[PDB]
């Protein structure tokens, strides 16, 4: 049945800011992305030059 | 006076698509509206238009035309599509002005 | 068939450019003075003008660097043409070939082979004859002889005219008495092809059934013939005025008389 | 699979999909020939071209 | 006029008992009516050991009490024509009866008897055990739902919200009289229950009954306290259940919702109206106003699709679900994610003008009859903490315009890691990344 | 928070993301060049014509 | 500021009944009920009723397939067609300040359809579909057959265009179905949330299509045969019935009560329904899950009555047989003068709750307002209900066991019984 | 129709051989050389012309 099914534990791989199943993941998003996006944006500058 | 009529008739014999057995509306370029109209044609009127063209094509390929006596005559030319088309177009014109 | 067409134009443009560079290689008097006048045409653009030319010549005036890089160009371009020809043909195959009557043909089609493979082999031999006939019995008919004299950067020949296929252009560039005007007129004298598709007003696709348009069409052809001839002639009366007219008339037939006759025509069929 | 080896060969299929089974108006004139000629023309310039460039 | 017919609707009355219960109801003229208790309970309040109580209960809440066993209960109810039905979501259970305004009192008594003195016979449970277990082998073949559960199951993954309401297979096999009891005991408490009703009933006359059966006043402050719930973490992710043996595939995409309170939910629903929903039978056809509906038709994109704005106490899901053939999931998905973007970038005043009028009448049809009017009150008090009049709801809608929508949808949609749940022969749709990538520019 | 302010006013709008890489790279070049030139002219002190220059540049 | 009102009901010269009723709800719901349906279909033009139903959104002489859909959606409206074997119902819903505009289409759709050859042939494949969805419920498959297995004509005609005729219906056929049926005397313009002084101004000043009963319907001849459909499916559905009463014919109210007396549905979710003779009656014979109830339909010139079962295929037999013995022991003085007193409330109730949903109300007002141009107050209807005697009931139950019975099935009918074995 | 990445007789190609191209979820780094070789070719040709021009 579709009931005996649950998402396994992705804590080993979770980003620290969203490891606690009781804190909104929406506060710590702005960052998680701003960053990966900064790597990205920078790489883009490196390329450009 | 009978000028326009005098004129139209001339041009008609001038273009000469009659020489191929083609009605005025057989020679219409098929844009989107026409395509649509042609699909609305009654089973037969379409099968007939078909022949006429596949026959005109066969001519153009042979380089010949129809004997004088089988040509279409300005007044016997049936505008079998003009009405269906104006409707497609009148229909479209709406959808377009309504999207504002 | 817009895409099939636009590619076409690009193709023409390339061929035009290709022959230009090829012609300079033999480094004859024309080659030179040709290479000197044509590239100089970009010097009409302001700011990046004089400067763009520099790359071209690879110097401050036509010299070796120009020649060698032109050879590179010429060697390469053809291939580009062969490439775009692939796009050209490939676009065409989405729609099928047009046809003389300008009406659907699904109602009756035939395999290219052997109907057209055979029609073409013959066509090829029918054109090949004259072209061999010239290149075998009168090699220099179409070619200027001035180009049998090694380039001399110090003396531009008195009787200077480009190879025939560039005369109409030449004539127009020569029609407007202004560096820029001439260039522009020129630029548009060809670039106008891109517009033809949007200047179609007739309810029918081909001229076969539009005598009016037809006459206007042949008028244009002949108009072109003249412009060519005019290019063959020196800048003097009457020629100057004749050239000027023919140009106006070229542009006008394309920009106004075709669309206008085109419409009128429809109203005469009662559409 | 496919029967004949002219419609399933990722190469041969092309010469056959664009030069043999290609559907064409039963009535195109002679003004449609120039297309090919232009191609034969190109392919030919290139030959004489290399041959030349070799000297 | 519309504006006026709006303000004539009788103000909904409310009063509280010093024990926690709250009573409300809208008076009409109808000789018939509906009444019910709206408990703020559900699996959301369940844990790993008791997943399935709110359900196992909802199942026995109709098999009798201690005062009057099986037959007697049903018998007495049937014999007066009333209708007793109920349900239980993840965070809102409810038991309600439809009957003649005449029996207004006698009814309340019964309601008060199921919620408080539920029987719970040991012969009945071990019977309703075999049955729930069946309502599963069946509910399992309702893809639409097999999907929406999975969506929850990974959207809120790891938290309590991420559980099925019917609860696990193991739990329903082992729950005990004991465990059931507690659920009732621990959860069905007056300050968390709402007595709602609508029809030809007098407000006083109603409350009076309450005072008599819903007594049992409390002493300590503990009992007058509403246990605040642990927040549920949204997590961008996907769960793919494949079976190329199924006829169609169901997909569901979503972002984290705002949560009941937020005044933005209005804007959001206005949006969700713009894209609306479609389904094979819609006579609308290629002329429908919903861009997605239109495209969906033009290219045979899908058997059906729909927008949703599920809201909860603190959070919520916002997205859409569509069913398609294995060979169009893609194109479809794509067209959709696009319409979503369109929202955030170029929604016009016309797109919304229509959307509004639509939402407007949709909300009005939410109050079509006694049962649904009631349900609106039960749910309003329990969630919004009062009653929101159509006169209000309407004004809140007249407020929304393009600019509003564009900002809100950007606010909740634009560049947000989504929750994805797909079910079926879903090979053609295939990449979280690619999907993520579809969350921006267009 | 810099990253947040970053993500909000820069890396979000695809339009401004780009506008950043541009005005960004700009600074980077200008700066990088200087550094490398300096790290280099420094590792080769008194060996570059720019260093010997004054022994003949009659001034 | 608003209060109470009265239910008006004018009747123009041509016979176009107008039923109003302002209840001040924020939303109106106008409709056009019509004596139409697959009962006026001849062998030669089957399903033409059905298609006419989906052909609702097709262009009219005053509005395009487009402008009708976009024009209605523009106000948050809705347009739906509902029909029985003998009654079609076109009706739009919307907010009060817009009714004005939704009307144009409601009018145009039912009075001036163009049924363009193409829009039509381009819409026929839908029948294949619209039909396929409905049929997912075996509940509907057995009803189609019953009617045909209990009739020779009119009512025997299927509600969903038969398979063979999909795609062969014509524009001519549709038209003659409208010109010959949707006539002013067979039409009723019923409306809620509207001023009778307006719902009127429309019907008259705007409606055209002349009057006259158009084309009478083939009197319903009763047949009484059986149709067994073997399909390997897991459950066996079945309904055994006999001519019942007709519409408005006192003799119905009896069945309508004998309906509730045998148990016609549940009132408690996941219940046991003890007030259901039939149900309870079957449980005392079957061991595994099943379901049974009282079937009852009332048509203008006929009707049907019996029970409908659903059960596992192995028990299918006994479950049906028990369904009968429970109907005999009921037709023979085994009806407490009190069971009758109860079914009377259940019936008074059920009815009363059906007037809650704006849709449910507009249907009661309409049916009545079209079959007689009258409206029996709610206290009068409840009067014709209790005016039932224990005899009328025990008789209803008897009128059953004697007459010719018709049956219908579907599923693994391997252990299911034939009509002749009851 | 629908998207202009699958119906454009040109754009469809860059998308039919470089974007939607199905690839084993597990090819290693020894599969990279493919591209490099390509980038290698196109690159040689550039320096090549530039050179041939002198
Ligand atoms: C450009 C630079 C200048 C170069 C000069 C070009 C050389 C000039 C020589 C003229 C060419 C000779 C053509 C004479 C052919 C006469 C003829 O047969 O015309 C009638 C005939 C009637 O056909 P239908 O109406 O379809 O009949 C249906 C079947 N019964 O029409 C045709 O053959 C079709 C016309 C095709 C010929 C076009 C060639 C003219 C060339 C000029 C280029 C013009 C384009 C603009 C270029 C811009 C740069
Ligand atoms: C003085 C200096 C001035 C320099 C002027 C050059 C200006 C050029 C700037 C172009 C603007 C770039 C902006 C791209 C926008 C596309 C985009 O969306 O992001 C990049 C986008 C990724 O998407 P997201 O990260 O999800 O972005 C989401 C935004 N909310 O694409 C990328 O992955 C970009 C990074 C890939 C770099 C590839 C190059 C690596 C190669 C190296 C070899 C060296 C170069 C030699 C070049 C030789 C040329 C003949
Ligand atoms: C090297 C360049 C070119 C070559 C080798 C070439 C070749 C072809 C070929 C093989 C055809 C198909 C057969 C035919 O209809 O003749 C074709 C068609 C066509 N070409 Fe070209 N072409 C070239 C240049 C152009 C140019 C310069 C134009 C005009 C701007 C053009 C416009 C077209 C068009 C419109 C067709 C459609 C044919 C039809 O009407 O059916 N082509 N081309
Ligand atoms: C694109 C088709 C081609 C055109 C339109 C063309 C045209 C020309 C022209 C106008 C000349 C000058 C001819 C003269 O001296 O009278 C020429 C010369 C030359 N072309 Fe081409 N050519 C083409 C392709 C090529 C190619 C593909 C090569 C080989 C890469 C090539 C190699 C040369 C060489 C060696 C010369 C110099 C020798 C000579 O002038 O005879 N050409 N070409
Ligand atoms: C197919 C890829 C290519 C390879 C594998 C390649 C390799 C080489 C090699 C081995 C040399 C001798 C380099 C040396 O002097 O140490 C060379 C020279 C040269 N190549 Fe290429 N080449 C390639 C393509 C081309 C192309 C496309 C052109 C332009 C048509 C070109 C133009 C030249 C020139 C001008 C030289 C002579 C000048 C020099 O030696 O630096 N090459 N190339
Ligand atoms: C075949 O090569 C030639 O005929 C070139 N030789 C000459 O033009 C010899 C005489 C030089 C003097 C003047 N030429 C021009 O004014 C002239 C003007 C326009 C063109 C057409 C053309 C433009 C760009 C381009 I790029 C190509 C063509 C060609 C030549
Ligand atoms: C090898 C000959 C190729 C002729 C060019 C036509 C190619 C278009 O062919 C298309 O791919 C099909
Ligand atoms: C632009 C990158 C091109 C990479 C080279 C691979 C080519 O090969 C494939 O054959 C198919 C059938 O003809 C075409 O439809 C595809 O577009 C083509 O990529």
């Amino acid at each position: 049945v579709h009931n005996d099914v649950t998402v396994p534990d992705f804590s080993a791989y979770r980003r620290e800011d969203v490891m606690d199943a009781t804190t909104s993941s929406q506060t710590s998003s702005e960052d998680r992305k701003g960053f990966s996006y900064l790597v990205t944006a920078t790489a883009c500058v490196a390329t450009a030059y | 006076g009978r000028l326009m009529d005098r004129i139209r008739k001339w041009y008609y014999n001038a273009a000469g698509f009659n020489k191929y057995g083609l009605m005025r509306d057989d020679t219409l370029y098929e844009d989107d509206d026409v395509k649509e109209a042609l699909k609305r044609l009654p089973k037969d009127l379409y099968n007939e238009r078909m022949f006429r063209i596949k026959r005109a094509l066969d001519l153009s390929l042979k380089h010949r035309i129809l004997p004088k006596e089988q040509w279409v005559k300005y007044e016997e030319d049936k505008p079998y599509l003009e009405p269906y088309l104006k409707e497609v177009i009148r229909e479209r014109l709406e959808r377009e002005a309504w999207n504002k | 068939y817009k895409e099939t067409w636009n590619t076409g134009v690009i193709l023409l443009l390339t061929l035009m450019a290709t022959a230009f560079v090829g012609y300079v290689l033999p480094w004859g008097q024309m080659s030179f003075w040709g290479a000197t006048v044509i590239t100089n045409l970009f010097s009409a653009i302001p700011y990046i003008g004089h400067t763009l030319v520099e790359w071209a010549w690879g110097g401050f005036s036509v010299d070796n660097p120009t020649l060698t890089r032109f050879f590179a160009l010429h060697f390469l371009l053809p291939f580009a043409i062969a490439g775009i020809t692939i796009i050209h043909l490939t676009f065409l195959h989405e729609s099928g070939s047009n046809n003389p009557l300008g009406i659907s043909s699904d109602s009756d089609k035939i395999p290219f082979h052997p109907y057209y493979s055979f029609k073409d082999i013959l066509g090829l031999t029918l054109m090949l004859t004259p072209f061999l006939t010239l290149a075998l019995f009168s090699p220099n008919l179409l070619g200027d002889p001035e180009n049998f004299t090694p380039a001399n950067p110090l003396v531009t020949p008195p009787h200077i005219k480009p190879e025939w296929y560039f005369l109409f252009a030449y004539a127009i560039l020569r029609s407007i008495p202004n560096k820029l005007g001439g260039v522009l007129a020129l630029a548009a004298s060809v670039l106008i092809l891109f517009l033809i598709p949007f200047l179609h007003k007739s309810k029918q696709r081909t001229m076969t059934f539009r005598p009016l348009s037809q006459t206007l069409f042949w008028l244009l052809v002949a108009n072109l013939l003249i412009l060519t001839w005019i290019g063959s002639q020196p800048v003097e009366h009457p020629f100057i005025i004749i050239g000027q007219m023919a140009s106006l008339s070229y542009f006008t037939i394309l920009l106004i008389l075709f669309p206008t006759i085109g419409t009128l025509e429809n109203k005469m069929l009662n559409y | 699979m496919a029967p004949n080896i002219r419609k399933s060969h990722p190469l041969l299929k092309m010469i056959n999909n664009s030069l043999i089974d290609l559907p064409a108006p039963s009535n195109i004139s002679a003004w449609w020939n120039f297309g090919s000629l232009l191609a034969v023309c190109l392919m030919t310039q290139i030959l004489t071209g290399l041959l030349l460039a070799m000297h | 006029t519309y504006a006026q017919t709006l303000q004539n609707i009788p103000e909904t009355n409310v009063t509280t008992l010093d024990n926690g219960l709250r009573v409300a109801s809208e008076e009409s003229s109808q000789p018939t009516c509906t009444v019910g208790v709206w408990i703020g309970a559900g699996s959301r309040y369940e844990n790993e050991k008791n997943n399935g109580a709110g359900y196992f209960v909802e199942h026995l809440a109709f098999k009798g009490t201690k005062k009057r066993p099986c037959a007697a209960f049903e018998k007495e109810v049937e014999s007066m024509g009333a209708h007793f039905n109920g349900y239980t979501s993840r965070e809102q259970t409810a038991f309600y009866i439809k009957a003649l305004s005449k029996d207004m009192p006698k009814v309340v008594e019964l309601l008060a008897d199921v919620v408080q003195n539920c029987a719970l016979e040991e012969s009945q449970i071990e019977k309703e055990r075999g049955v729930i277990l069946q309502e599963l082998k069946e509910m399992d073949n309702d893809m639409t739902n097999v999907t929406f559960d999975y969506l929850h199951a990974t959207a809120f993954q790891g938290t309590a919200l991420a559980r099925t309401v019917e609860g696990t297979t193991e739990n329903i096999k082992h729950l005990t009289r004991a465990d059931l009891a507690s659920y009732i005991d621990t959860h069905f408490k007056a300050p968390r229950m709402v007595l709602a009703a609508a029809g030809g009933i007098s407000h006083k006359e109603l409350v009076d009954a309450a005072r008599q059966h819903f007594s049992g006043v409390s002493f300590t402050y503990k009992e007058d306290a509403v246990p605040i719930l642990p927040r549920c973490r949204f997590t961008g992710s996907e769960i793919r259940a494949r079976d190329d043996a199924l006829p169609v595939a169901h997909v569901a995409l979503a972002v984290e919702g705002p949560g009941w309170a937020d005044p933005d939910n209005v804007v959001l629903h206005v949006a969700n109206a713009i894209i609306g929903r479609y389904d094979r039978t819609f006579g609308g056809g290629k002329h429908l106003s919903s861009r997605l509906a239109a495209l969906a038709v033009e290219h045979k994109l899908c058997h059906s699709f729909q927008t949703f704005n599920t809201s909860y106490s603190d959070t919520g899901l916002f997205g859409f679900h569509f069913v398609a053939d294995p060979l169009s999931i893609d194109d479809m998905m794509f067209c959709a994610q696009g319409e979503w973007m369109r929202l955030c970038t170029s929604t016009t005043e016309s797109e919304v003008k229509r959307a509004k009028n639509h939402l407007r009448s949709a909300m009005v049809a939410q109050l079509d009859g006694t049962t649904p009017v009631c349900e609106t009150i039960g749910s309003h008090l329990l969630n919004y903490g009062r009653r929101i009049s159509l006169e209000e709801w309407d004004s809140r809608i007249s407020a929304v315009d393009a600019r509003m929508v564009r900002d809100v949808c950007s606010k909740y949609i634009y560049d947000k890691c989504p929750a994805l749940a797909a079910v079926g022969p879903i090979e053609q749709l295939l990449d979280y990344n690619r999907i993520r990538s579809g969350m921006y520019w267009i | 928070a810099l990253l947040r302010q970053a993500y909000s006013a820069l890396f979000r709008r695809t339009s401004t993301f780009a506008l950043t890489v541009v005005l960004g790279a700009v600074l980077f070049e200008r700066a990088f060049d200087q550094g490398a030139d300096a790290i280099f002219e420094h590792l080769n002190e008194g060996k570059l014509w720019k260093h010997i220059k004054h022994k003949y540049e009659a001034s | 500021c608003p209060g109470a009102e009265d239910l008006e009901i004018t009747k123009l010269p041509n016979g176009l009944i107008i039923a109003s009723l302002e209840n001040f709800s924020p939303a109106s719901r106008i409709g056009v009920f019509i004596k139409a349906g697959s009962r006026y279909e001849t062998t030669a033009n089957l399903g033409t009723a059905h298609l006419l139903r989906l052909a609702s959104p097709l262009t009219t002489k005053g509005a395009s397939s487009f402008r009708i859909t976009r024009g209605i959606e523009a106000v948050g409206g809705s347009l739906s067609v509902y029909s029985t074997r003998e009654k079609m119902t076109y009706c739009v819903e919307c907010l009060r300040d817009h009714v004005d505009t939704v009307m144009e289409y409601l009018l145009n759709v039912t009075t001036a359809p163009e049924f363009r050859p193409w829009e039509v042939t381009d819409l026929q494949p839908q029948l294949k579909v619209d039909k396929a969805v409905a049929f997912q419920s075996p509940q509907v498959g057995v009803l189609e057959n019953l009617h045909a297995a209990a009739y020779k004509t009119a009512l025997a005609n299927p509600l969903y265009c038969p398979d063979y005729r999909i795609g062969k219906i014509t524009s001519e056929q549709l038209h003659h179905f409208v010109q010959n049926n949707f006539t002013s005397a067979r039409m009723a313009l019923v409306g809620i949330g509207v001023k009778h002084s307006d719902l009127k101004q429309v019907a008259e000043q705007f409606l055209n299509i002349r009057s006259g009963a158009g084309t009478s319907s083939a009197k319903a001849t009763y047949w009484g045969g059986e149709i067994r459909e073997q399909n390997g499916h897991s459950l066996v559905h079945a309904a055994v019935v006999t001519e019942g009463a007709a519409v408005g014919s006192a003799e119905a109210n009896a069945f309508s009560v004998l309906q509730h007396v045998l148990g016609a549905g549940p009132l408690i979710k996941r219940g046991s329904s003890v007030t259901s003779k039939l149900y309870q009656g079957v449980a005392k014979a079957t061991t595994q899950p099943f379901d049974a109830s009282a079937f009852n339909v009332n048509y203008s010139d006929s009707g049907l009555f019996g029970f409908y079962t659903i059960s596992q295929a192995a028990h299918a037999g006994e479950v049906i047989r028990a369904a009968m013995n429970q109907l005999k022991a009921a037709a023979q003085g085994g009806v407490t003068e009190e069971d009758v007193t109860k079914a009377k409330n259940q019936l008074k109730a059920t009815y009363l709750m059906s007037v809650e949903t704006a849709q449910g109300l507009l249907n009661e007002i309409g049916s009545e307002a079209l079959l007689s141009g009258t409206h029996t107050a709610p206290s009068v209807v409840a009067q014709k209900i209790d005016s039932v005697t224990s005899a009328d009931v025990v008789n209803a139950a008897k009128k059953f066991v004697s007459g010719k019975k018709s049956m219908a099935a579907s599923g693994d009918l391997g252990s299911t019984p034939f009509l002749d074995e009851l």
